[PDB]
Order: C-alpha cells, then structure tokens, then sequence
RNA sequence: CGCCUCCUAAAAGGUAACGGAGGCGCCCAAAGGUCCCCUCAGGCGGGACGGAAAUCCGCCGGAGAGCGCAAGGGUAGAAGG
RNA sequence: GGCGACACACGUGCUACAAUGCCCACUACAAAGCGAUGCCACCCGGCAACGGGGAGCUAAUCGCAAAAAGGUGGGCCCAGUUCGGAUUGGGGUCUGCAACCCGACCCCAUGAAGCCGGAAUCGCUAGUAAUCGCGGAUCAGCCAUGCCGCGGUGAAUACG
C-alpha cells in the first residue's frame, strides 16, 4: 500500500534500505 | 467407565484426607453435592425458526435431551421483543457427568482464555459456584462444527462442602491455581 | 527508539550537585533552570524543579523510567 | 485444533492463516517454519498431526501472544500513570501517543468528528 | 428563607372527624419537660410562630427536641353552605391533641434561658406549658 | 337517577343524606368437567452477552406473590400454575 | 515555552476504496543532471539499517545507477478481502554538543476508515490526457507527498 510500509511498494516512493533493497 | 476419578479420588484422594487435612470420615466429608447447566437470549419466535435451529444444536452437543424455556410476552416490555421466550435446562450426577467433564477439563481446559491461571475466586457462600462462558468447538470431538450457529451460555456446579472452602479445596486438588 | 549507546547527553554542573549530596548523606533537594538530559537514579526523590520558559515544574522524580529521559515530566502551555 | 489459547484459523494454507493473532506478526510465521521444517503451501484442515501439535503447543509455550501481550500492551498504559508522564497523558486524555500535529486530523484516536461550533460574526462575511 | 412544606408524601386521602379522648403521651427521652392544656385540634401554623423567639432568645443555639405528627386537613367551605369537593382541605394540617401531650422538652441551657424560653412559647399558645424531671424516663 | 367493594354504621342483623376513596353493560370453548404434580412473591450470594430487571443455584422467608377486569373477603390440607 | 498551540469550517497536493487488483524470484531500454576539502565502486559484521575497511578521479574512464513501470513463472478467489495505514508500543540506527515539545530512518507487533463522496467546482486538443519514473536549488541534519527539472508507455473527442 504507497502510503504504508515493511514492502517494496512503499518504500520506493521513500527510497529507504534496510534488509529489504540491498545484496549481500 | 471404571477409569479416571474412581481409580482416582478413590485410591488417592482419600490419603490425601488421612494426614493433610482430618476432617473426619465419608459419608460425612465434601463428596459432591449436583451438576447444573442452563442457557439465557431473548431471539425466538422472529419466525420461530430462529428456535427451531438454535434447540437444534444444544443438547445434541452436550449428548442428553433436557427441558425447555420458551415465551412470555409477544408484545413491547424492557428486555426483548421477539417473543420474549427464555432459555432451558439440563442435569445429572452419575457416570454420565462424569464423563462429558473429564475430557473437558484437562483437554478443553488447555485450548482456553489463558492456561497459566485459572479464576478460583468465583465462589458462593456454602456449597455453591457460578461461572460464565461462550464456545462451541471447545468440545474435543466437535471441533469447529457449525459456524453457521454459534451463541453464548451458563453453567455452575453445586457442592455439599461446609464453604467455598473446600470448593476451592477442588480448585488444587486436580489444578486450576488461583490466578498468579 | 533513541540513540547514542554509551555516553549520551548530560550537563557538567549536574554531574557534580548530584554526586555531593549522593556522597555525604541526601539531606536536602535543590532546584534547576533551562532543560535537557537523561536521568541515572543517583537522585531518586531527590529531585528539584523545572523553570520552563514561563516557571517552575518540579516533581517527585519517580524511578519506574528506570533511566529514561526528561521528556516524561517536563512540559508546559496553556489549556481549557 | 488451537495453536493459540481459544484461538482457530481453518480452511486455509498456514502461511495466511496464522497471521491474524496477538504478537502474530508477517514473519514470526516463517521462523516457525524453518526450525519446525513445516511447508506453508499444504492447508490447516490437512496436515500430519505432528505439525498439527509440534507446533500448537511449540507456539502457546515458546512466548506470549494474545492476552499475555495484550495485558503487558496496556500495563506500559497505566504504568505510565505513575505520577503523569507527558506521553502519560494523550494516554489518560484519550489523545494520540507520539508526537505529531492537534491542529489537524486524528480522528483516529479521539473518535468521529465531534462538531459542535459558534462563532456570530457580522453579516458581511 | 423556608418556603416548601410538610404534609405526608403525597395525598393519604382527605376526610376525618372529632372528639376529645382524654388525651395523653408517654414521658419523654431529653431532660426538661413542657406539657400542653386543653383538647382540641392543632395548626401546624402555630408551632412555627413558636420556634421564632424560641431560637433568637438563643443567640448561639439553645437547642430542643419535639415530639407530634400531622394527621388529617379541615372541612369549612369558601363560603357557600356544604359538601366536599376540593375545599377546606388543602390549607389546614392537623394533629392530635391529647390534654397534656408531651408537645416539647428541653435540653442544654438549664431553667435560665430554657425556663423563660419554654415559657414564651407555651406562654403563647391558647394555653399552658409546664414542669418535668426525671421518673421512669 | 340501575347495580357491585368498602368506610361512613355508634362491634349481631339494618341505617339515610347535592359525604368519602373507587368499578361493571363484558371476555372466555378454555380462563370450563376431571386424575395426577408443585411454591411463590422475595432477600442475600455465586456468576457470557447480565448497569434494578435477560437467566441458573443454594440458605433463607407462611402467604405481604397468586388467582380475567374495582374492593373487600379467601386462600399455600390453593380455588393458586 | 514558543507562532510546529485546539471545540470546529475552507484550499491544495498525497493515499484506500482494490481482482486490468496481488506479492517473490530472475531479467532489459532512457534523458537531465548533479562529484571537491567531495561523489564514495567493491567485500564483509550484520537477517538488515548502518557500520568497518578501501581503491578511482585528482576530475566526463573511477561517483549517485542498480533501476521504475515492465518480461517472464509461480502463488490469490469481489472478501472492506495475500486490500488496506491510521495506529500505538518495543528494540537499534546516524547529522547535530544533543532531537519531550518536532529529526529522520533499520527491524519487531499493531488494521479506523473505506464497496467512490451530496449540492457542486477545476486542466486541456495530442503527445494530449494519463502513468512510471530520476535528478536541482535550499538544508549541518528534516515530514520537501512541497517547488525546479528529464524522460520509459501512450488515448478520445468536437455538429457547431
């Protein structure tokens, strides 16, 4: 939901990190 | 059965009597007193057969056909409209009780509103005991079993016991610690 | 939440008012100005005030926080 | 069967399920999983009966969920009635509990709006 | 201020009689002792009107305890002749009079202030008050 | 304005009056004939949805509950359900 | 302290009404930028954020960059729902001397509202709508969904 979060979905209009976007 | 509380209660429950507590003898001890179960909702005669399916489940669940409660005043009041029926009722005191309870207590008993720490402080004057409850598929056998229904209920215990002494006496002579 | 592990965010004035009566016996309390700081138990009870921009705001400084910060019982505004 | 107290999820697959209980979080699920190997895609209604119980109990023992998380959730409330906290209150002012904006919305916390205005100015406006 | 009343919660019907019975009472409780005179009916009207000086001759207090009841309103008509209606009811509550029933005793200030006082208000009415002790009660 | 309860009515029985506090001109096929059964109202207390009051149990308590609709009388060896 | 105050009422952008919807793995294409006492490849602690180390340029070979929507294949059953974020708590993070009032973010548990909103009121003729996208100035650090800006996809309609 682009508005919440702990998904890749929200978090791109954001631009965080944590274990969710990295590699390694 | 010849199983469970017999070759329980008695064959060790009696030395529990003997040092722990010298009340006296038997027939004159907190053996047990009788076993109740009644039912209470106001829904009914909106078509009647609100009622046709309700009594439908039951008793049926709980394996003995007991009495029934039902209307009063078909009209306005203060506490329902829908016929203003009642509840019923259901009893016994031999094996029978014996049975359906067993499997209640230590196995519908886990599957509860919190394990570590039971209410034993529910608790009359004498002999008496009310508890409030509301469930359908506690029962080990029916589990799940019609969601199409569901509904609340009451049920409480009577005891001979010289007070609510010893019908805690009962509270940890098999479990239910007193809330900690 | 909250950072900095280790040391956090203190005064030096503070490290000393405290240490004193924590030292040769708690006999009195005392009083304080501006704000900002956490708190260690070496003052239980053992609190003053809280002049805020307006005035004063003293309290029981209660444990229970363990060691939290100053936010808790610090405030001031108007209301009704 | 009750993995959680009085508590019954059915006629689905365990991944979803689970998922609607106290401390039931989107991943507590996949460490119950891996260290009890159970395979997420097979449904509740079937499903050999050590999954059935090496989990039921493996969960109701392993911590605290429903109730015991709720009781501790508002025991951090009350507790901060200690002598009145500022994030004490909101609390005990029904009111929003993390800094943010009271010019603005949060009929989340209070509750629909409760209108109730008045001001008469001269008709000019 | 007082303006309210007192007259049985609601309307415990309306309608009574007569007579003159002899009366009576039995002792009292508190320490001086007033008696009444005559057998007839009585004006709750009347006990005001004695309170009045009774308490402002007693600047701090004087303090006193009574015992009586109200019973059942009058008859007499606004003018006409006879019958019943809502008339002569509703502005007259009554109570027994027993030739020398315990209206009042008295209490805290000895025959100084309480003697003259008891007087003034017996000394009022269409009668006498009078002297008391100890007895079997 | 004819009848029903009760005070008035002065203890049998009667007692009037532009006095008093109030009801009826129906309903009923079951509220009717009968053989078996219970107890109440309620007060405290134990308790899902029960704030007096949905409902259930125990101690308690002679009728103040109850009985087609006003009173009175009656009645728990009840007519009462 | 503080105009970032709260009994309510308006504007404007940002989201949820969801099954052309979903979420994971693997995969490919832009322009414009903008890198100095600065952009920081790449491995690793870390489940991760960060943090630790370290080379390029010495500045169009070294930097932000990998990308987005999307392709693939696998997994959902109009249920206010693998929908949804208000929402709270908790535990770590870092600029700053330090973040209660008001920081940003790493992860753990939280699910109102809402099946399209009345009377109404606004852009505009084609790359248009619409959509997915990245960067600028400013800012020590910021909720800047603001504002400047560059492109991946690409309609409809007009008597008068």
């Amino acid at each position: 939901g682009k508005g919440d979060r702990r998904t890749r979905r929200g978090k791109i209009w954001r631009g965080t990190y944590g274990k969710y976007r990295p590699r390694k | 059965l010849d199983l469970a509380l017999k070759r329980k209660y008695y064959e060790e429950v009696r030395p529990e009597l003997i040092r722990r507590f010298g009340y006296q003898n038997v027939w004159e001890v907190p053996r047990l007193e009788k076993v109740v179960i009644n039912q209470g909702l106001g829904e009914a005669k909106e078509d009647a057969r609100i009622l046709e399916k309700a009594a439908q489940e039951l008793a049926l669940i709980t394996g003995q056909k007991p009495a029934v409660t039902r209307a009063k005043k078909s009209i306005s009041n203060f506490k329902l409209r829908k016929g203003m029926p009642i509840g019923l009722r259901v009893t016994l005191r031999r094996d029978r009780m014996w049975i359906f309870l067993e499997k209640l207590l230590n196995v519908a008993l886990p599957r509860i509103r919190d394990f570590r720490g039971l209410n034993p402080n529910s608790f009359d004057g004498r002999g008496n005991y009310n508890l409030g409850l509301r469930e359908q598929l506690i029962f080990p056998e029916i589990t799940y079993d019609m969601v199409d229904a569901l509904r609340g209920m009451d049920i409480a215990v009577v005891t001979t016991a010289e007070t609510d002494e010893e019908a805690r006496a009962l509270l940890e002579l098999l479990g239910f610690p007193f809330r900690k | 939440p909250r950072s900095l592990k280790k040391g956090v965010f203190v005064d030096d004035h503070l490290l000393e008012k405290v240490l004193e009566l924590n030292a040769k016996g708690e006999k009195r309390l005392i009083k304080t100005w501006s704000r900002r700081s956490t708190i260690v138990p070496e003052m239980v009870g053992h609190t003053i005030a809280v002049y805020n921009g307006k005035q004063h705001v003293p309290v029981y400084i209660t444990e229970n926080m363990v060691g939290h910060k100053l936010g808790e019982f610090a405030p001031t505004r108007t209301y009704r | 069967a009750r993995i959680a107290g009085v508590e019954i999820p059915r006629n689905k697959r365990v991944d979803v399920a689970l998922t609607y209980i106290y401390g039931i979080g989107k991943a507590r699920a996949k460490e119950a999983l891996e260290k009890t190997g159970i395979n997420p895609a097979t449904r509740v209604k079937d499903l050999t009966e050590a999954e059935v119980v090496r989990l039921r109990e493996y969960v109701e023992n392993t911590w605290k969920l429903e109730g015991e998380l709720r009781a501790e959730v508002a025991a951090n409330i009350k507790r901060l009635m200690d002598i009145g906290c500022y994030r004490g209150l909101r609390h005990r002012r029904g009111l929003p509990v993390r800094g943010q904006r009271t010019r603005t919305n949060a009929r989340t916390r209070k509750g629909p709006r409760k209108t109730v205005a008045g001001k008469k100015k001269a008709p000019r406006k | 201020m007082l303006m309210p009343r007192r007259m049985k919660y609601r309307k415990q019907q309306r309608g009574r009689l007569k007579g003159a019975t002899k009366g009576g009472d039995y002792v009292a409780f508190g320490d001086f002792g007033l008696v009444a005179l005559e057998p007839a009916w009585i004006t709750a009207q009347q006990i005001e009107a004695a309170r009045v000086a009774m308490v402002r001759h007693f600047r701090r207090g004087g303090k006193i305890f009574i015992r009586i009841f109200p019973d059942k309103p009058y008859t007499k008509k606004p003018l006409e002749v006879r019958m019943g209606k809502g008339k002569g009811n509703v502005e007259g509550y009554v109570a027994v009079v027993k030739p020398g029933r315990v209206m009042f005793e008295v209490a805290g200030v000895t025959e100084e202030q309480a003697m003259e006082a008891l007087r003034i208000a017996g000394h009022k009415l269409p009668i006498k008050t009078k002297i008391v002790r100890r007895d079997a009660y």
